[PDB]
């Protein structure tokens, strides 16, 4: 119906941080590894 | 008591209309518009090698 439905509202605010992303084809992807980062000495197993 | 239900968002997609020149294939075929098949009998080509 070229409806404008969904969602159009009011661009959020932008921050930089640490990360890592990596080129796997044209679909460009993140790498988090979630043992040293919030896992560090928990006693709950990773996942 | 207070109970409510909640329609949280709602989605669509588009039917993508694909364009049949606007496609690799379109050179395999001199695609022509001829209004007037409906009125002919028949065609022939001849072919002088």
């Amino acid at each position: 119906n070229r409806e404008t439905l969904d969602e159009l509202e009011s661009a959020p605010q932008t921050t930089r941080v640490r990360a890592d992303l990596v080129a796997i084809g044209d679909r460009l992807v993140f790498l988090e590894a979630l043992e040293k980062r919030i896992y560090a000495a928990t006693n709950v197993p990773y996942p | 008591d207070v109970e409510f239900d909640a329609l949280l968002g709602s989605y669509c997609n588009t039917l993508s209309l694909v364009r049949f020149l606007e496609l690799g294939l379109s050179v395999a075929c001199v695609c022509t518009k001829f209004p007037e098949l409906a009125y002919m009998n028949e065609g022939r080509v001849q072919f002088e090698v």
